[PDB]
RNA sequence: CCGCAGAAGAAGCACCGGCUAACUCCGUGCCAGCAGCCGCGGUAAUACGGAGGGUGCAAGCGUUAAUCGGAAUUACUGGGCGUAAAGCGCACGCAGGCGGUUUGUUAAGUCAGAUGUGAAAUCCCCGGGCUCAACCUGGGAACUGCAUCUGAUACUGGCAAGCUUGAGUCUCGUAGAGGGGGGUAGAAUUCCAGGUGUAGCGGUGAAAUGCGUAGAGAUCUGGAGGAAUACCGGUGGCGAAGGCGGCCCCCUGGACGAAGACUGACGCUCAGGUGCGAAAGCGUGGGGAGCAAACAGGAUUAGAUACCCUGGUAGUCCACGCCGUAAACGAUGUCGACUUGGAGGUUGUGCCCUUGAGGCGUGGCUUCCGGAGCUAACGCGUUAAGUCGACCGCCUGGGGAGUACGGCCGCAAGGUUAAAACUCAAAUGAAUUGACGGGGGCCCGCACAAGCGGUGGAGCAUGUGGUUUAAUUCGAUGCAACGCGAAGAACCUUACCUGGUCUUGACAUCCACGGAAGUUUUCAGAGAUGAGAAUGUGCCUUCGGGAACCGUGAGACAGGUGCUGCAUGGCUGUCGUCAGCUCGUGUUGUGAAAUGUUGGGUUAAGUCCCGCAACGAGCGCAACCCUUAUCCUUUGUUGCCAGCGGUCCGGCCGGGAACUCAAAGGAGACUGCCAGUGAUAAACUGGAGGAAGGUGGGGAUGACGUCAAGUCAUCAUGGCCCUUACGACCAGGGCUACACACGUGCUACAAUGGCGCAUACAAAGAGAAGCGACCUCGCGAGAGCAAGCGGACCUCAUAAAGUGCGUCGUAGUCCGGAUUGGAGUCUGCAACUCGACUCCAUGAAGUCGGAAUCGCUAGUAAUCGUGGAUCAGAAUGCCACGGUG
RNA sequence: UUUUUUUUUUUUUUUUUUUU
RNA sequence: GCGGAUUUAGCUCAGUUGGGAGAGCGCCAGACUGAAGAUCUGGAGGUCCUGUGUUCGAUCCACAGAAUUCGCACC
RNA sequence: GCGGAUUUAGCUCAGUUGGGAGAGCGCCAGACUGAAGAUCUGGAGGUCCUGUGUUCGAUCCACAGAAUUCGCACC
């Protein structure tokens, strides 16, 4: 009957930031603007293997964006093009410098997020999902975890039909700001209204 | 749960309650028009409806619902009565399919086809 | 059948919930309407009613009149008796059902066969003729019974023989609250003949109508009446039920402990009836206590038509007899065989050196409560529901009923058959609720205490109702609402009354052609907006493209607190400082039961020793906190002054580090050791020692569980708004009346008061859309000069009490600001029919108000002040800490 | 097994679709 | 027609020297109830029929008049 | 071949041969109330089935057509 985040009230404690950057004063209001542009167009680039950690850091408000996604090679491009393309449009909104780097999410299948973007992809073959949902997590808990807890809320059915589904293939510890536990989200449409998936995805103990 | 108030009307909607008195043979029959009326203020200002009493021997006076649309159910007619009685009509018992003789009932309606007994309009 | 000529010539209705079966776009408002069990419609109707498509199926598709389906039910073939319904208080015998079980015998029924019936279309199987489905059929069989006979013998019945002794009559014993008539033992206490003490006896949530110098009982002595069973009486005895309480005489019920004798089933068990028959009426004549329905009132009165309390019959019981009859339930007869049993409660009795509380036995009367089974959940566990059975039964579903309509009986009322017109839709039982609950019980809180200060009547600041005004704006109506939201309803974040503009509108984009951006008055206009006159010309500089920055013209295109808690998440609450629940597994409970709360004890405490089939998993726990408060170092701060240095008398300026202060890092109080307490547990008291003490205080977090309560007027957003509109520009105004209340909030009723002159001490705060002293002009609201002051420097408090000396003399005043004569102001388009404050004249209610709405227990309400924001701004709202008390 | 401190308090309408 | 009561609180009605306006009840407040009645304590509720006169003073009385209303007159 | 009555607000119907209309039920509404009711108020509803002509003027009349209906001429 509650929702709780484990992430985001504890930073410092083996969850760290999507932000962490500095303006003093009078220099706040644009940064934080730039702060949802600059992630919108990322996305939008990396969904093609989506983006599990979107790290902006600011060094001088000027921008070391820290990109994790399953597959770095295609946002490098064929060596190079898109690294300068990136850097430019992210730096264009903010009238600064724009440092992209990469990473690599490090298996899929462990993440603070893909789990939500693995069963969020099969709502555009529109066809019954469920066959793929159940077993698209329990894959992805034989490659790491100890308990996962998974809702989907949306309009999941056929013409007047919106209702909420609820899943456990493992136990969760709700809420416990020492555990290794990630919650996050991801949102799916199927031409009749939303399917938004969240996940409680308790990796480990400490 | 206390069950003589209980039984009454609970958690049914249809509620099967109908009371349908009388016998003396059988319900499917013929009904001479007898005597009409339109008299009794009511609750439902039931408008231009005719409903008259039938000269069925059964041990009391007993009346029929109009049944079916077409204004001309005239006192010298003689339709066919069945079961149908709706909320809206105290008294009476019955209603009735009534196209018989020269009352004629439904007048072009071309949506009525296997329940009254119509033919094609123009395909 | 074989060539031409053409897919040519051949299909549709229910409808579409959900039943087998396909769904939406829309309508009309329990309209019209299907109405089978269900279900639909109560302005968002999946099939009512229209329509789009498609569906089930295709000479077919829905549906209808009846009745069994599924569904187990009139049961030789098929049965349920704790249930619907369900062994009927009760059995005198007349017929009837079962008649003890085997030998020698018998085959009528038993069963098998041989032979007859059922010519022909069966049911149930094959083979076929038409092209063939069908149709036309032929062939193969199976027919309980009944006939006529051959057998085979285990039952059914018999026949001859015998027994097992079911059944009784004698013989012989032994006791009780006796079926009916008899004899009748004994407290109280009325009210009297007279023996007395004087005023008080009954009765109650409180007392009453009688009564009392014509003496309230009581209490003796003398007498006249009515006639329970008080107990060796029971931790019991009998009895068909009922139903008696003392004991006895007679008729002498039942029995039933036994040597046996004599006959061999004369038997069990019953309907219609036979007797009996608790409540009650009929009596017919009375036997006529004490109590108590009615009777009769006094009384408690929202009506008592009453319960009291004295007074009060009937019930007490019943010679005698139609008595039906209901609660006399193993929710239950007749019973024999049942032989793991073992344990008591009782009765009679066989056997013991009866050294004995009964030892070894052993039936009866009764209860206890035991396997294999049977089996929901309680557990029932062999005489018990698991086997086996003789019937006299009841058992025909709602609602029709305990009911009548012929007459069997009855003294008439009724008993008793329990039929039936017709009608109609499921439930009786468990077991689980917990309704907010002047239960037993544990408690506890200004619930209540003891008590403190008051609100009230008259007058005042004021929002609904209601006056009806020209005309009226929402939602406000107990615990979930108060000063509305509005913390400024006369530019005001605009309701609303309007009028003046509009519907891409005020605000903001992507291309198309183009522009340099602005300062100053004059006249119009209520504002929006209108008509003129002058003054200006920026930065890159590819002279390209544009910037700052203004345009007109394109296509796309703009918006609003509109509430539902009910898609959901934050968030807040009063309940809550209870030591929470329910679960990952397990398993007794099919599941709502919590399943650790059970069984002993122990604490104020789910306190702590254990036990109990119960774990432990982590989010509440364990506590991190803020401010203290006392200090410890480093400190010295506009601070801030120990001890002296000058004094021109002001911490003034020299001059140094005790402590307040300011304050960062932080720190120290524990049953620590002393007496009493008891179990040297418990913990509770005083205290060593202290700046708190047993959370030391004050803030704080405020878990699940939180009312189907909110924040629906910033929330965050899913389902859904109006859009000629709920969208956005702009000048006016009027909310307050006044009968009515009623209160919230204000006060005025004089000395534990103030009034007049003079005297001793704090601070909580807010502070450049700022706050402002000294100082000038003052009757003062209020003008001017301006040092200063950014966070102990500037300033706004010079709290009010209190204290020393004077004046009234209890007096409507000297105090009451209700208010009304005039006078003035700080702003403003703005306050006047609209305020807010000032100077002098004054002076409406005034003199201690009842009833009955809760303030407020402690450093806490009387008492005693100062500040703040909204916002061009006046709240009495509220909001927070100080202090005589 | 003495248990009368006053008797009464209008209908609604809550009720988050559905096969499992 | 004469004689008479009567036009006195929502409701039943009391009342008069001839100077006050009453009560059971009803409403309302005070509170007790979330609420209301009871029961409570306080406030309030009047076409005194009209006119006229006596008179200190008329609700009252006498006189005149309306209007209900009652008995008897009527045969 | 007759010709007469009834038809009225959404229902029922009073009554109407010329001055063109009427009550209750039901409906909606200003509030109290979440919405209603207790208490407290407000609005209507039609040219009387209708159409051509009358007529200064129609439900009415002359006259035709509709609905409820009537017995006789009907065979």
């Amino acid at each position: 009957g509650q929702k709780v985040h484990p992430n985001g009230i504890r930073l410092g404690i083996v969850k760290p930031w999507n932000s962490t950057w500095f303006a003093n004063t009078k220099e706040f209001a644009d940064n934080l603007d730039s702060d949802f542009k600059v992630r919108q167009y990322l996305t939008k680039e990396l969904a093609k293997a989506s983006v599990s950690r979107i790290v902006i850091e600011r060094p001088a408000k000027s921008i070391r964006v820290t990109i994790h996604t399953a597959r770095p090679g295609i946002v490098i491009g064929k060596k190079g093009e898109d690294v300068e393309k990136l850097r430019k449009v992210v730096a264009d909104i903010a009238g600064v410098p724009a440092q992209i780097n990469i990473a690599e999410v490090r298996k899929p299948e462990l993440d603070a997020k893909l789990v939500a973007d693995s069963i969020t992809s099969q709502l555009e073959r529109r066809v019954m999902f469920r066959r793929a949902m159940k077993r698209a997590v329990q894959n992805a808990m034989r490659l790491g975890a100890k308990g996962i807890k998974v809702e989907v809320s949306g309009r999941l059915g056929g013409a007047e039909i919106a209702r909420t589904e609820w899943y456990r293939e493992g136990r969760v510890p709700l809420h416990t700001l020492r555990a290794d536990i990630d919650y996050n989200t991801s949102e799916a449409h199927t031409t009749y209204g939303v399917i938004g998936v969240k996940v409680w995805i308790f990796k480990g103990e400490i | 749960a206390t069950v003589n108030q209980l039984v009454r009307k609970p958690r049914a909607r249809k509620v099967a309650k109908s009371n349908v008195p009388a016998l003396e043979a059988c319900p499917q029959k013929r009904g001479v028009c007898t005597r009409v009326y339109t008299t009794t203020p009511k609750k439902p200002n039931s408008a231009l409806r005719k409903v008259c009493r039938v000269r069925l021997t059964n041990g009391f006076e007993v009346t029929s619902y109009i049944g079916g649309e077409g204004h001309n159910l005239q006192e010298h007619s003689v339709i066919l009565i069945r079961g149908g009685r709706v909320k809206d009509l105290p008294g009476v018992r019955y209603h009735t399919v009534r196209g018989a003789l020269d009352c004629s009932g439904v007048k072009d309606r071309k949506q009525a086809r296997s329940k009254y007994g119509v033919k094609r309009p123009k395909a």
